């Protein structure tokens, strides 16, 4: 029974730079349609059969662009929202590159045409010049700012005027304003020329002076959008309510259905990585991608999944091929217009959520157990900022682990580990505003009382002076039998990192002054003392010890007596050897626009960052600097402030250098206190 | 050539490749390609001997094309070439680095009068006398 | 109570829902309960093909 063709499905993302107006445009959509959300659209003139629009509203911030990446990958088409005043933003370029990576056929909506400085054609030219795109206006704005009244449809060559009294639910077709007729004819010819380029037949008609029909123009522009050759540009502004309705008609006319998109690539679970495809059909084996996990207070884990092939029912044991885990599907609803119609028939093209999946993560493939496939995996970027989180109480201690676990499950770009040296829980994320939201959820949804600090710098200990002839004599001949042990050691610094063990032991015992059986106990006594340095109780590194002189007693000498002597000798020698506190240094790489370059280093200089050099790149300059871990905290948001949000840094542990005398001494004193 | 707004005289070498990292300086608050440079220098490299950094300019025209401004291996690195002792700068007056004859520069001043442009071959000799003592040299026949 | 960790190397991170079983080790006074290395936070332990039921390892590949 032919019900609603999958060719009527529009799986679309609304994507924009932070602060551009995209969910208000979506709220306008829901109002006009009748209502991840499903909506139904029949056209602003009711000229279309009912189309199913599944909308994913993607975050504007770059701290949550990981969600945008997941969405873009799982979606068919996109609506790119631009501010008429601000135009193409640095963050728009990031989202534009992500949509290019996934080859998402997309259109453009120039919103905020009611604000001061609104300029449609300026934004069209910025899409061309900054994004390297081919923008083709479908519409022209009638007026600007407070004088914005409507739009010209360049396909129909008519003005669209929306009724302000019904919030734009009704519209009239008018003749083009007399001051715009010349400009409308110019852009109509540019639109027809852009349509004619879609095929040799349409190019011959156009060059022959034959007028293209509205159906040929629409079909030709659709083909090129699907090919990602052009971006169709629409305009309009809500509040007075304009554009959205005609942008939704452009979604039907020009954006892909699930059958217009290439088959999804995957790998067979045969151990040979055999390539396979899944076509957008109900008659194919079931395959779906889990793309979002949300924690719900009432139903538990919601796993959002997009079906690409086949059909599944609410309550169907499928196979999580990625995690090799048979997962019985839970309760599955669907946002049928306003209601949440529980669907027991998730067909190809549909987006739904399952309740109570246990071993499913974002990026997992859910498939038919009799036809295993792994759909292509999501690569998750490495976290760029880390902070220490400490529980206030012991109730908060266990609760913290639980809360952070849930947050790491729903958001892979969020990492949590315990630092083995500090025993602090370290949390890491895709920016500090990202970490701020994570902390807020932890101390609200889960209400876990925690302090936010900085990852403790891994302080080390070493000497800066050879000391010779250091006597250690454990002579405890008391309490029954005596315990005699006597060693003489030299202590000397090693070059930093010259020994992968951080420690050298030289046995230079001559004359059997110490029996060879006790020499391992002396070394073990030193190695235990290396774990807790005599200066501040940090591990001692980059040190050599030569045992060359010693003495035993035939009855009273013990293995651990010589280990006690070794510790005495070590503690006395270490204090004489001018002990110092060490530091880690981090190799930092910053990618920035050439005009923002200066600011980056100004701050890095205050952060004790020894700028090694620079590699002027295409974006601008790739500056390299040696910056202490202590000064590499809170840099994500600071960089975002200096560079207006167009810079990305990386950092790696470089080497164990010497902390500046001031820094080292200050910490030594604080630790002693 | 063009205005002094697309002016950085640079290029210590050609085989070290990229003139953007430390090796090649500048490339800051200016904006231009980097591999689009040494290819015209690749038809130009094999006349210059290495160890002799030649000053050329990234002169960018108004239509995105840029080539270089050839001015021959100069005073400083030829006294690290024709004498045989490198930079060592700072000590003209402390200890003896090297004395250079009168005619040892005049034979390469004809090469250096295509590098230095005040007037003449003889007239540029007393500025080969310049940076030599800043490198630390002394000069007498 | 104080529990005991079986196997020879765990997968622990100090906040981990682990399961408890009876049994006194006779060697640590005050440790009276074993853990299960096959249940809920301790997977099939490393490098073992015999008595797989204890320490929870599944049967090997072939
Ligand atoms: N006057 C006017 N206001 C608009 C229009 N479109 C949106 N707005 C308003 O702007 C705001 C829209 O949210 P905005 O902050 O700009 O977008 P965003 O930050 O990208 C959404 P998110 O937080 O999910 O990233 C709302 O206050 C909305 O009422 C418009 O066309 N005209």
């Amino acid at each position: 029974a032919r019900t609603t063709p999958i060719a009527r499905y529009r799986n679309i993302g609304i994507s924009a730079h932070i602060d551009a107006g995209k969910t208000t445009t979506t709220e306008r959509i829901l109002f006009y349609t009748g209502v991840a959300t499903t909506a139904f659209w029949s056209g602003m003139a009711k000229q279309y059969e009912p189309h199913r629009i599944n909308i994913i509203d993607t975050p504007g911030h770059v701290d949550f662009t990981i969600e945008v990446e997941r969405s873009m990958r799982v979606l068919d088409g996109a609506v790119m929202v631009y501010c008429a005043v601000g135009g193409v933003q640095p963050q728009s370029e990031t989202v534009w590159r992500q949509a290019n990576k996934y080859k998402v056929p997309r259109i453009a909506f120039v919103n905020k045409m009611d604000r001061m400085g609104a300029n449609f054609l300026k934004v069209v030219n910025q899409i061309k010049t900054r994004l390297g795109a081919n923008p083709v206006p479908l519409q022209l704005a009638i007026g600007a700012e407070e004088h914005f009244t409507g739009v010209v449809d360049l396909v129909k060559m008519k003005a669209i005027n929306w009724n302000d009294a019904d919030q734009g639910v009704t519209f009239e077709y008018e003749d083009i304003p007399a001051d715009m007729v010349e400009l409308a004819n110019e852009w109509h010819q540019n639109l027809i020329e852009s349509a004619a380029e879609a095929s040799e037949e349409l190019m011959e008609k156009y060059l022959g002076g034959e007028e293209l029909t509205e159906a040929e123009i629409k079909g030709a522009l659709r083909q090129r959008v699907l090919n990602n050759e052009i971006i169709l540009v629409t305009c309009g502004s809500a509040f007075k309510n304009k554009g959205v309705q005609a942008m939704l008609d452009a979604v039907i006319d020009y954006l892909p259905s699930p059958v217009d998109v290439p088959a999804i690539n995957g790998i067979l679970d045969d151990g040979k990585d055999t390539p396979a495809e899944r076509h957008a059909s109900d008659d194919e084996p079931f395959s779906a991608l889990a793309f979002k996990i949300a924690t719900d207070p009432f139903v538990g884990n919601l796993t959002f999944f997009r079906v690409y092939s086949g059909v599944v029912n609410s309550g169907d044991t499928v196979l999580n091929s990625v995690k090799a885990a048979r997962e019985r599907f839970g309760r599955i609803v669907q946002m049928h217009a306003n209601k949440r119609e529980e669907i027991k028939e998730v067909r190809a093209g549909d987006i739904a959520a399952a309740i109570g999946l246990k071993d499913v993560t974002t990026g997992d493939t859910l498939c038919d157990p009799d036809a295993p496939i792994i759909l292509e995996r999501m690569e998750f970027p490495e976290p760029v900022i880390s902070i220490a989180v400490e529980p206030k109480t012991k109730a908060d201690q266990e609760k913290m682990g639980l809360a952070l676990g849930r947050l790491a499950k729903e958001d892979p770009s969020f990492r949590v580990w315990t630092d083995e040296e500090s025993n602090q829980t370290i949390i890491a994320g895709m920016g500090e505003l990202h970490l701020d939201i994570i902390v807020d959820r932890m101390k609200r949804e889960f209400n876990v009382e925690a302090n936010v600090g900085k990852p403790q710098v891994a302080y080390r200990e070493t000497i800066r002076q050879k000391v010779t002839d250091v006597e250690g004599k454990h002579a405890k001949q008391s309490g029954g039998r005596g315990q005699y042990g006597h060693v003489v050691i030299d202590m000397y610094p090693l070059e930093p990192g010259s020994n992968p063990k951080g420690y050298e032991f030289i046995n230079d015992i001559k004359g059997g002054v110490i029996p060879g059986e006790y020499i391992p106990a002396v070394d073990k006594g030193i190695q235990e003392q290396l774990k807790a340095g005599p200066l501040a109780g940090y591990p001692v590194v980059d040190m050599g010890i030569r045992l060359h002189f010693g003495s035993y007693h035939d009855v009273d000498s013990s293995e651990l007596a010589f280990k006690l002597a070794a510790s005495i000798a070590f503690k006395e020698g270490f204090k004489k050897a001018k002990p110092v506190l060490l530091e880690p240094i981090m190799k930092v790489e910053v990618e920035t626009p050439e005009e923002n370059t200066g600011d980056v280093i100004g701050d890095l200089s205050r952060r004790r960052g020894m700028l090694k050099g620079q590699e002027s790149e295409v974006t601008g300059v790739k500056i390299h600097a040696e910056v202490p871990l202590s000064e590499m905290f809170g840099y994500a948001t600071q960089l975002r402030s200096l560079t207006k949000g167009r810079a990305s840094y990386t950092m790696e542990f470089l080497k164990y250098d010497e902390a500046p005398s001031n820094v080292a001494q200050a910490v030594i004193e604080a630790r002693g206190k | 050539a063009k205005k002094v707004q697309a002016y950085v005289k640079l290029q210590v070498a050609a085989g070290m490749a990229n003139p953007s990292p430390p090796v090649g300086p500048a490339l800051g608050q200016q904006g231009v390609n980097i591999m689009e440079f040494c290819k015209a220098f690749n038809a130009k490299t094999d006349s210059i001997e290495k160890g002799l950094p030649i000053p050329v300019v990234i002169t960018v025209y108004a239509d995105r094309s840029f080539t270089f401004v050839t001015k021959t291996p100069p005073a400083a690195v030829l006294l690290k070439k024709a004498a045989g002792i490198k930079s060592g700068s700072g000590k003209p007056n402390k200890d003896k680095v090297g004395k250079i004859s009168r005619a040892q520069l005049q034979e390469i001043a004809q090469t250096k009068a295509a590098d230095m442009t005040g007037a003449d071959i003889e007239a540029m000799t007393r500025s080969i006398e310049g940076t030599a003592r800043s490198m630390g040299l002394v000069v007498e026949d | 109570v104080t529990s005991y960790i079986g196997g020879e190397g765990h997968n622990l991170q100090e906040h981990s829902v682990i399961l408890i079983r009876g049994g006194r080790v006779k060697d640590l006074p005050g440790v009276r309960y074993h853990t299960v290395r096959g249940a809920l936070d301790c997977s099939g332990v490393k490098d073992r093909k015999q008595a797989r039921s204890k320490y929870g390892v599944k049967r090997p590949k072939a």
